[PDB]
């Protein structure tokens, strides 16, 4: 069934599962034509497929060429997402294939289900959680590899850097979603908070700065404060 | 014109023959139904006055033999049976007619309703859906489940409808995942029509049989089967032109004949709105669409 606040700890057990987020698969800019009509221009996109327990991210870069001469692109995007997730599962050795795939948007269930027909014992689940993975393109290194790509490309990352050497996956996921929530609600402020201090650098093989334990505490509070301020602003509360 | 005699009527029951029906009282001298039109299948069905649960009945065809009804006080229901002794049977039927204890199948001459509801229904195919090959007629009731229902218990008592499943390998060619799921023409024409049913008439026959079982017995898996077979056609971009025009006629008489008070459980909102308004064939069911709007605009 659906994933929600109640059954949230199941993400951190030892059953392999992946989140799939398709929000950044089909991305456009909207502009005016010479005759004054509106047209879209596609930019490169990505499927965000994440193992929440281990932090392994499978970033499938979606090159604009895949849309060429295609109609109803927003619907195609869902089927291309499911095709690429299915191919990823097939490329994994049996003992690495997920037992569940959790789609962040319900429109992905039917396309993925149809593409996973060969894996009847992989459950495709929706979620009631309002997860911030669309903000993945606010992470500089991810946006960079997506925009520079010249062809379809899969890029692997650990989205938790090395956090798991010191904290649990539950805590890692909570940190990730807090950072991404902040980045989604006010990217400029979120990014200011992360980089304000030039003495805290990002390792070449990492996505986030090398904060000490205590610095992560100050960060996480600053992200929290950011999120609540934006809430009062949005709703005049 | 043929006759189905009844040995007796010991328990108060509502008896149906095709779309008609009569109230019969406990031990009322009732001895059968005459002037039943030869040339079509028929269904005689029952609802006891004491148990408005389990409607039940028998599909038959008089060309296939001489059939009669007899109440069984052990099993507590009216049973269809075959009389093999042709003379003993003409004998019973003539005496009951002489005594005028039989009702007349009440067909108005202008009316093609029963023909329109059963146009493609053939006894031989019914007997493959309701497998009990020691009888020439077929029992169905409210509670019988389908073979597909059973997959998601007793198979002797199953409705062996053809399994249709839109998210199955049968329905989706590897490599045409998106194409085949959005345009089911492949599944309809190659898998189902050419592959399993052989022709459109067998397909329509199962569709009509499913509807009649849902109407007459409230059989829920039949209603599921009827909607699925409609949805498969409507969800196919490429359908023979004769099938579409015939489908419009088939559905029109089904909707025409449905009891108004049952539209809520017998008609699946999603399928109908999709078929009439979203599907490839939205524009191909003019008569079915017009009667649906003028009679059940709530469901839409």
């Amino acid at each position: 069934g659906a994933m929600n606040s109640s059954n949230y700890a199941e993400l951190f057990n030892n059953d392999i599962k992946l989140f799939v987020d398709d929000t950044n698969v089909y991305r456009v800019t909207v502009h005016k034509t010479f005759e004054g009509n509106v047209a879209t221009k596609a930019i490169n996109g990505c499927i965000f497929t994440l193992n929440p327990k281990t932090g392994h991210l499978f970033l499938k870069i979606i090159h604009t060429s895949v849309w060429a001469g295609q109609k109803r692109l927003s619907q195609l995007a869902k089927w291309k997402t499911a095709e690429e997730v299915s191919a990823l599962v097939r490329s994994l050795p049996k003992e690495e294939q997920p037992k569940q795939i959790i789609v962040t948007r319900k429109a992905m269930l039917d396309p993925l289900e149809v593409h996973m027909l060969d894996f009847p014992n992989i459950a495709i689940r929706p979620t009631e959680l309002r997860l911030p993975f669309s903000a993945a393109m606010s992470i500089d290194k991810l946006s960079d590899v997506v925009m520079k790509a010249t062809e379809p490309q899969m890029v692997l990352f650990n989205i938790y850097d090395d956090w798991l050497d010191r904290i649990s996956s539950y805590t890692a996921f909570s940190r990730l979603t807090l950072l991404l929530r902040a980045l989604k609600t006010n990217e400029e402020s979120a990014k200011m908070i992360l980089l304000s201090d030039p003495t805290i650098t990002i390792k070449s093989y990492h996505l986030w700065p090398s904060f000490t334990d205590e610095q992560w505490i100050t960060i996480e509070s600053q992200m929290r404060d950011l999120i609540l301020t934006e809430y009062g602003r949005k709703y005049n509360v | 014109m043929n006759t189905v005699p009844f040995t007796s009527a010991p328990i108060e029951v509502t008896i149906g023959i095709d779309q008609y029906s009569f109230n019969v009282k406990e031990n009322q001298p009732f001895h059968g139904i005459k002037d039943i039109p030869i040339g079509h299948v028929h269904v005689i069905h029952f609802q006891h006055a004491d148990n408005s649960s389990m409607r039940y009945g028998y599909w038959f065809d008089c060309r296939m033999g001489n059939f009669y009804i007899q109440y069984d006080p052990k099993d507590g229901l009216y049973k269809m049976m075959e009389e093999r002794d042709g003379a003993k049977f003409e004998n019973i039927v003539h005496n009951f007619k002489e005594r005028q204890m039989m009702v007349s199948y009440p067909k108005i001459d202008e009316d093609d309703t029963w023909y329109n509801l059963t146009e493609f229904v053939q006894m031989d195919k019914i007997r493959k859906i309701v497998r009990k090959d020691e009888n020439q007629f077929s029992y169905v009731d409210s509670s019988m489940t389908t073979v597909q229902e059973n997959e998601l218990s007793d198979p002797a008592h199953s409705l062996n409808y053809t399994v249709i499943n839109f998210k199955s390998r049968e329905a989706i060619r590897p490599g045409h995942e998106m194409e085949d799921f959005l345009d089911k023409s492949y599944y309809l024409n190659t898998v189902m029509l050419q592959g399993i049913f052989k022709n459109s008439s067998n397909y329509f026959g199962e569709l009509q049989f499913a509807f009649l079982n849902a109407m007459f017995f409230g059989n829920y898996g039949s209603s599921l089967q009827w909607h699925a077979m409609i949805e498969l056609i409507c969800s196919s971009a490429t359908v023979p032109k004769h099938m579409l025009d015939k489908l419009d006629e088939i559905l029109y008489y089904q909707i025409k004949t449905l009891p108004e008070q049952y539209s809520d459980i017998l008609l699946n909102e999603r399928v109908w709105n999709i078929c009439l308004y979203s599907s490839f064939q939205k524009n191909s069911l003019h008569n079915t669409e017009k009667i649906m709007e003028n009679k059940y605009p709530e469901l839409l």
